[PDB]
């Protein structure tokens, strides 16, 4: 294949220069499990067991024994296939644009295939991270003109059947009121028998600025960490800041029994076999990626929204 | 079959894509091994 | 200035570190969403018709015909790219639909637009053009808008 | 060469005793990359990619796919070649000056070539450190009689298009006002998607003396570190003191994606081949060095100047 | 490749049947040199030296010596890539269009790839020769509807800053008036220190026919051609003079030296027709191929070309 | 590397194009060697 | 070619200069390997 497909060869030689997605920092290693599905839906079955009665004492003769039952629950996850197209120079035409210390027309913004693919892959990975965090797909700073998505395709911020708290616009700068809402949400969380787990908190830059203010020589960040440690059996509490968030606070456990990410193994950018060629020096290539796969249990995510208007 | 190996010689585009997927999985595992929160 | 990608050097790198709203630049050539079956032509350029509706122009006959900015009843297509070294303008014929950013005369999504005498887009009469977004200001005199052109009304 | 060139042999044998430049402490290992040049300019091209529209869903048949564009930017860096001359004893005359455990005329301040070269190299390295920190070349404590340099040759302190804050003379001794200006500059910093980076702070001795004061049991230094940690995603904040500065505060990230040092590989002192000889015992030698190569993005350095009058 | 690309194999097997360009007769072997480029510009630097003062006599002890300076000038040449498309029959469909006397569809004007390529290459070579001689690109006999070219792309006939002579309409038949203008131009030529070089003259067929008349009463044993050769030998240090006839010219006479120090042709190494890799294919028996060629690269020193235009109107 | 040499076997289209250019140059040299003004 | 390499013997002053540059580069790398903050 590498004797015939120079584009495949170049992708192989440059694939290692693409940085890892930052979304890996929001999950534990055991929480991510790949699946083999480009487009469509997959059904996940979770089995359970329960005790019907008190156990039976074995003494002398007895035939009537207490029983243990079983239960099943089916969850459907939707996956979507998306594509991008980009232009580049042709392999046979690179030599006529190999300048000093660089290759490509600065005037016409034409690049060799390897560089163009690397840059496009980086941008697509940023888009994938934004989807995984927010659950929406948009390229505008306003977050508008969103691409309509399929049902059963959620992110951490828009997962339904979770704890939602809202801070009024009159209290938008009152860290005490924000913390009161946070404590209410933390009380309404339901971890069951899986409470002993590390916890993850994601905040926006403005909230990050407010967290370092003195608590009203203690900081609001320290108070929040202690409050979460009160409920998570004093496990580790991690705090992360993302510019992808605006006036939002996300709190969720890092336990694979509650929240699990099952992305397609083709989720990250992959070259397409089709290459558009003509009599000129410009060719076009395509990049494929797959979205969807977040699975969560009910009432295990706390989402605090600070209204601004 | 991963793109990391120099011994790996893909026969066709499907094997190339599978190698890309395996490489992504291995880089994810390596990132979590080298991650120290 | 009046160039798609002027050759200018600076002392510092520009602060473009994000993946949102990075495409609102004058050097962004071609269409935002392009088909592999589009018909593309090139003509000698008279003036600077980049990102404007063009029309056929003839001289004394000594030299071959060229294209210049202009619309109305003379509209022949849309200029989507320019090569400065050769003076060649890339034209998409009006018989081929186009989606991309075009120069706007100094507007909300859904409004109907048409090409004026200078080849700029203006609010509405004889051209199928619909604004897909609001106006973006690149310069005190330069405004661009995302529009879809799909023939003659 | 070593059999014929005694001076080259001596330089090779004594090059190791010169201490490392202190400018290496202001940069991360990835930020420094050498270039092959002595005098002139060198244009660097930075390539970027962007998304033009929302991605395209691959379902059924479709020919019209969203595109990814590419953009470029060119930056020019100037370099300057500078030279010094020093007198030393000739090789053949050292025997007539080898005293008890020391060589050279104390009365006439004449030294062997190796010792003279080492001392001169140390002084030149200190001058280079001053240029890198300040962007000016001067040998006076006042900082005047500056040598005129080329455009596109800046240091960390005079880099244009950065966040400049000025503290008025009436507030020269008010740490609260200084910290107010620091907070304003920290807010105006634009790190974008590269905010998760270690940060570096450089202060002057008077500023450090003010920082170790109590915060009007927490110190101003701790408050400043917390404020910077609020924007750099809770990563390391290093504080350094330099006597080269006067009433200045410098804050900038240690990220190679925002600030890059591209020095010439001949920047550090290098002997010149020419040696001035005559009929006496005194010779002259020349040392070459190269200045320039600092590259930064816009609005990534906070420069605070505390006006004293 | 030849086991995979029949079109490449056929081009390789039929390339030798395309005749050499006639422009090779307008230059000396040393005047032509290839450059590696398809589209773009290229600069050439010429270095000169001069004496600042009289030489210094070396006697006894002297430290002050006269100096020699240096200077340079830069010339930029432009190149342009051009392409044509032609239809032919798909290779696998030739068996159904074979005939006892030929292969191809006469009623539809369809040829096999080899023959179509040969004919197209011949036509393109004719166009290239016309450009090299005249410096313009057109497919009309009138010379109108000219393709707009780049600056610094000139031919022998339109090279700027040369010597131009214009013979009036009423004297179009007077060979004596023509020679008067030719002698004036030859006087105005400036070959500098390279004057001892062979010279080349290119004339239109009508002028070539006029040059065989007896010299004028008419003189025996001598013709106007001999008179012209002697006149040019009067300025080229009695070196060789060559005469050529080209139907591309029209009432024009062109005289220039065959010296690489004065006039040099640096064409691209891809100037002559070259097949493109792309071949359009579909469900029918008709395919399309493309041919590329590069124009540009004539460099000449100023006031070394004489152009005489005999006006008819 | 010329089309004149039948022993030459191109591996790809770039080598084929280089061979065409070399063949043109060789034919020009042959023409000037056989030219007699 | 580095002055830290004892076996290295330069032929000319140009090679000596390159060796000095490589020595400075290696010392910078060693400093960053030994630097603790």
């Amino acid at each position: 294949l590498f004797d015939e497909n120079y584009y495949a060869k170049a992708v192989a030689n440059i694939i290692g220069e693409v940085k890892d997605p930052i979304m890996y920092k929001w999950f534990s290693p055991d929480q991510i499990e790949d699946v083999d599905l480009q487009m469509g839906y997959q059904k996940t079955v979770k089995w359970d067991a329960f005790l019907n009665a008190n156990p039976t004492t074995i003494a002398n003769e007895v035939n009537t024994i207490s029983t243990i039952g079983f239960s099943s629950e089916v969850v459907r996850l939707n996956y979507l296939k998306l594509q991008y197209k980009f232009r580049h120079l042709k392999q046979t035409s690179e030599k006529f644009y190999t300048s000093d210390s660089y290759i490509g027309d600065i005037n016409n913004n034409l690049l060799p295939f390897a560089q163009a693919y690397k840059l496009a892959s980086s941008e697509i990975i940023k888009l994938i991270n934004h989807f995984v965090l927010t659950g929406t797909v948009s390229i505008q700073k306003d977050g508008k003109n969103q691409k309509r998505l399929l049902p059963n395709m959620y992110g951490l911020l828009n997962m339904p059947e979770q704890i939602k708290e809202e801070v009024a616009s009159g209290d938008k700068d009152k860290m005490d009121k924000i913390f009161e809402k946070i404590e209410a949400g933390l009380s309404k969380l339901e971890l069951g028998d899986e409470f002993s787990t590390p916890m993850m908190v994601i905040v926006d830059p403005a909230t990050s600025l407010k967290l370092v203010k003195p608590y009203a020589c203690e900081k609001w960040e320290d108070v929040l960490i202690q409050t979460i440690k009160a409920i998570n059996n004093r496990e580790d509490v991690y705090i992360e800041t993302s510019n992808l968030l605006k006036h939002k606070i996300l709190i969720y456990p890092l336990n694979s029994e509650l929240i699990k990410f099952k992305p397609s193994k083709y989720m990250l950018p992959t070259p397409n076999e089709q290459v558009d060629k003509d009599s000129t020096d410009v060719a076009h290539s395509y990049i494929d990626f797959v979205l969807g796969g977040l699975l969560a249990t009910r009432k295990t995510i706390l989402q605090v929204n600070i209204k601004q208007s | 079959a991963s793109l990391l190996d120099s011994n790996f010689v893909p026969i066709n585009f499907t094997e190339f894509v599978q190698a890309i997927s395996n490489t992504y999985k291995q880089r994810r595992i390596q990132f979590y091994e080298n991650l120290k929160r | 200035a009046l160039m798609k990608n002027p050759q200018q050097d600076s002392g510092l790198l520009s602060n473009s570190i994000d993946f949102r709203d990075q495409n609102l630049i004058f050097s962004n050539s071609g269409g935002v969403c392009t088909s592999s079956k589009d018909k593309i032509e090139n003509y000698p350029a008279k003036g600077y018709p980049y990102k404007r509706g063009v029309k056929l122009s003839f001289g004394d006959g000594t030299t071959e015909l060229e294209v210049e900015a202009g619309g109305g009843d003379d509209l022949y297509g849309v200029c989507s790219d320019i090569d400065e070294f050769s003076g060649m303008a890339t034209v998409i014929p009006i018989t081929n639909n186009f989606t991309g950013y075009l120069t706007l005369k100094k507007v909300n999504p859904g409004d109907k637009l048409n090409f004026n005498q200078h080849g700029e887009l203006e609010k509405v009469k004889s051209v199928n053009a619909i604004a897909l977004s609001k106006a973006h200001k690149l310069t005190e005199d330069l405004f661009i808008v995302l529009a879809s052109v799909f023939g003659n009304r």
